[PDB]
């Protein structure tokens, strides 16, 4: 069943929870652009463009938790005509269905979203028995391009002065 | 969780004196290294090499580890310090609720309209209290010479601030 | 055991009771110098402090 | 209420001394940052230099922790002392009647 | 501190004044008491010499 | 610190005004106590006197 006080307290806990994670997302992502850089002083190549699909991946994901603070944001700012309102506002639709998509793929790192997408079915149970593309794409677990790995392994070499030879 | 920080912080303790130890045996062994080679024994002078690059590299490790482990304790014990502090905030949330359920702020708008309507009572009893003191020793305060005695110790300083007879004259008229 | 018999949402609850309670309390005590002036309005008249 | 005043007090005080004794702890661990650069050990140069640096922003997280468990003590503290002086004014009222 | 101050100030006037009408009141119950003395022992005069 | 500094400052001035406030009241109370005494002894003295 629906409980708006539980709902607001869920979406605080899941901004506080996803900051926090970025801060901690982005340091280590600092912590380990350095060993790809070892690696690639090393001269292990590929081992440095698998390094950078970890990281690579790593990124999108703090790029699709900010996504997913600024929704959760909307809805408690939202939270007056979510409690009064019976029918999906438009304003209010993209985030709800993005949140209820991304819950079960966030399912780990935050465990509130598994409850505040099962007080959103219980709020729109009549509706659900839209999602951002871009959030989606944040979240599909496919592999990144080559060129982007490339690339990525160019900034690196680039920051930390060490040679490196693409394809 | 007491138990468990004091035997993290005692872990690191531990940690960093067998590295001081072993950076101390390290020297000793390189004295060892001069001492051989003086005298001329290669394969003493080689185990006592084997020592020193051994302690060196321990104290390393050591050293490493009784930072991490350091690093683990210090968040374990501000674990301790701020589950302290959630306990006593908890406490002060239900001794409040005992204390405002006991005490409204109905029962303080009573409580204090009555303190004030009291002391009110009491400066009019107080009022009445001095009212007949003053009339019970009427005698030995005449308010003629209360009145030349402020006229003479003010002209003294230079501030600067009968009746009866013709009352009763006019008594006697009308 | 501390996270499971202390949650975040009973930290929340317990957190929102710790500040409303407090702006009761200072409400209490605004009402209480409200009075403790009033009784003693004689002895500090307005002008004499101006 | 004046048991959790006072260990809210005493939290402070603990926090306060861990701020101190980090603090010291950065400065010792940079004294042995200089040795080991001068003895040429850069392993046990970083090791030192990553200790200082979490003792740095270790001190600054129990300072600010402090800073907020007595922000939170004053007000349990005017709390204690305000809840006295109405059980007294509560009593004056009723002697007084 | 200024109305502290006048605080202070009007309630030295009071209990002055209030310090004025005690001392009065003692003073004439003082007298009270001397002169029930003085009444009691020449009673004990008068059945004396009687 | 800068922030500890504010917050001691205005509760500085918090706790000097709730002094004010509860020293009015106290020397209001001490005055009903010391006049509660003078009560009692006049009550005697009428009684004594009677």
């Amino acid at each position: 069943g629906f409980k708006a006080e539980r709902l607001r307290v869920n979406l605080r806990l899941v901004i506080n929870r996803l900051k926090l994670l970025e801060k901690k997302k982005t340091e280590l992502a600092q912590k380990a652009r350095k060993e790809i850089a070892d690696y690639l002083a090393a001269g292990k190549d590929e081992r440095a463009r698998i390094r950078v699909e970890h990281i690579i991946r790593e990124d999108y994901l703090v790029e699709a938790m900010e996504i997913l603070e600024l929704y959760c944001d909307l809805l408690l700012a939202r939270f007056g005509l979510i409690q009064s309102m019976k029918e999906l506002d438009s304003g209010l639709a993209e985030s709800v269905s993005t949140l209820i998509w991304a819950a079960p793929r966030l399912q780990s790192e935050v465990a509130e979203l598994k409850i505040v997408a099962d007080q959103l079915c219980a709020k729109y149970s009549k509706e659900y028995g839209t999602v951002n593309d871009r959030l989606m794409h944040k979240l599909s677990v496919e592999a990144p391009p080559k060129i982007l790995v490339e690339r990525y392994l160019i900034e690196i070499a680039k920051n930390y002065n060490v040679p490196y030879e693409p394809d | 969780m007491e138990k468990h920080l004091f035997n993290l912080k005692f872990a690191a303790k531990e940690l960093s004196r067998s590295a001081k130890k072993c950076d101390k045996e390290e020297k000793a062994e390189k004295a060892k290294i001069e001492k051989a080679i003086q005298k001329g024994n290669m394969e003493v002078a080689r185990i006592h090499a084997e020592n020193a690059i051994r302690q060196k590299n321990q104290a390393v490790n050591f050293l490493r580890m009784s930072a991490r482990v350091d690093a683990v304790a210090a968040r374990v014990q501000t674990a301790v310090t701020m589950g302290k502090v959630t306990k006593s905030m908890a406490g002060v949330v239900k001794s409040m609720d005992a204390t405002l359920k006991t005490m409204n702020l109905e029962k303080i708008s009573a409580l204090m309209d009555k303190f004030e309507h009291q002391f009110e009572t009491l400066d009019v009893q107080t009022q009445q209290m001095e009212d007949t003191m003053s009339s019970t020793t009427t005698l030995t305060t005449p308010q003629n010479q209360v009145d030349m005695l402020l006229q003479e110790m003010a002209d003294e300083a230079g501030l600067d601030l009968e009746l009866s007879q013709r009352l009763a004259r006019l008594r006697d008229q009308v």
